[PDB]
């Protein structure tokens, strides 16, 4: 109710190239809302209506840029990053069942393609995945919260679809490496993984290391000697 | 290996520990110490570990990850043209990252892969002076007398060498002279 009303307001919005920025920020904010709430399709349909040009425009509109407008940028490719990811692993799914020499050939173009869009998301470049690369812009508590539970709702589930799609086609060593990515205080994974989450993801690699010790190398994947 | 055993067992204190342990006598991969560790943090976060015997733990393994970052960090290209597996080396130790770091043919060396070398020094464990001076004799050269300048702004220091360091001249002293007015 209060939020069809913005949903369809985006439309008047994105019709004004002068107020493109606007648009950008209050689609964000409207998607941030949506995937909070696990509504995929809600929000894929909010991206749509950006005019998927409306980035190169923004910085036609500066050439001489504000914290807020630099973020919406980054939030905005960084919510893009997100639907592709879940996209891709759709896509990559339904080919794993299909089951009809063409055919493995795309499969493995399909893991591999997934595979980025899930470390792209994880390890999203400068600062990583919902988090703004500036700290100059104008206080705004109810988006930095937004944001910091987006990464405790979406990040460990791409984690899992990850793992999966790893184990599915017997990559069981870069699934061990998993442990290395969330533990790595690179980016810090780990302290936004639920202690019920952290468990999830250790038992999962050990159906991994089942499988790599049945191959005759040990729990890691490695040699012998 | 019982740590694969005490984590379908939730015991995972105690996966934890067998997990360090194995990370700590880890020398043949550097890959696989490296996992290791970060299965060894993993288990000690989600386990029932004090609040402070928790930040504890994951406090000292901050300590061991900062070792592993040296390696970690290696340029992909000097590892492209020794000729090394991606991840299938072994654990170096400090003497051998700096020989590395400080190698001639890591040519996109700049403060950075010096600095890196130079913390490295205090990961030695039991002459030290002598390669602190044959890595910074290395800074300059590729300088072509910048950057041991930058080095010197980074570490912000009566462990540099100066009339012993030369043993061209003009500017060694006019960094240790604009050094005098730093260290003072």
């Amino acid at each position: 109710e209060e939020d069809r009303l913005k949903i369809d307001v985006i439309d008047w919005l994105v019709f004004d190239p002068a107020q493109r920025a606007e648009a950008l920020k209050q689609g964000n904010a409207i998607m941030r809302k949506f995937l909070a709430s696990k509504k995929h399709e809600a929000a894929k349909e909010v991206f749509v209506k950006i005019p998927q040009d409306s980035i190169a425009e923004i910085y036609n509109q500066c050439e001489e840029l504000p914290a807020e407008d630099d973020n919406a940028i980054r939030e905005h490719l960084c919510i893009r990053a997100y639907l592709e990811a879940h996209e891709t692993f759709n896509e990559w799914f339904k080919h794993m069942n299909s089951v009809p020499g063409s055919w493995k050939g795309h499969l493995d173009a399909l893991t591999a393609d997934v595979k980025e869009k899930m470390y792209n998301v994880l390890l999203f470049v400068d600062g990583g995945w919902m988090v703004d690369v500036r700290e100059d812009a104008k206080e705004d508590h109810e988006r930095t919260h937004q944001m910091v539970l987006l990464r405790k709702l979406c990040l460990p589930m791409l984690c899992f679809l990850l793992h999966t799609i790893l184990h599915s086609t017997g990559q069981y060593q870069e699934c061990l490496q998993l442990a290395d990515m969330v533990s790595s205080e690179r980016h810090k994974l780990y302290l936004v993984f639920s202690k019920e989450e952290l468990r999830k993801l250790l038992q999962k690699l050990r159906e991994s290391s089942l499988m790599l010790l049945d191959q005759g190398l040990d729990p890691l994947g490695y040699e012998i000697q | 290996l019982s740590w694969l055993h005490e984590i379908n067992s939730q015991e995972l204190e105690k996966a934890h520990a067998t997990l360090l342990g194995l990370a700590n006598m880890e020398t043949r991969y550097f890959a696989k110490k490296k996992t290791l560790l970060g299965l060894s943090k993993l288990a000690a976060l989600a386990s029932d570990f004090s609040e402070d015997m928790l930040q504890e733990k994951i406090e000292e393994m901050a300590e061991q990850e900062r070792f592993l970052l040296h390696q970690e960090t290696l340029p992909e290209q000097l590892l492209a043209e020794k000729q090394l597996n991606l991840s299938a080396m072994p654990v170096l130790t400090a003497p051998q990252l700096i020989g590395l770091y400080i190698c001639e043919e890591n040519r996109r060396a700049n403060e950075y892969d010096f600095k890196k070398a130079l913390d490295l020094l205090e990961y030695i464990d039991e002459n030290i002076n002598d390669l602190k001076l044959e890595i910074l004799c290395k800074a300059l050269q590729r300088d072509n007398w910048v950057s041991k300048d930058s080095i010197f702004v980074k570490i912000l220091l009566p462990e540099v060498k100066d009339l012993l360091q030369a043993d061209f001249e003009f500017v060694l002293k006019a960094n240790y002279e604009y050094y005098v007015q730093g260290q003072i």
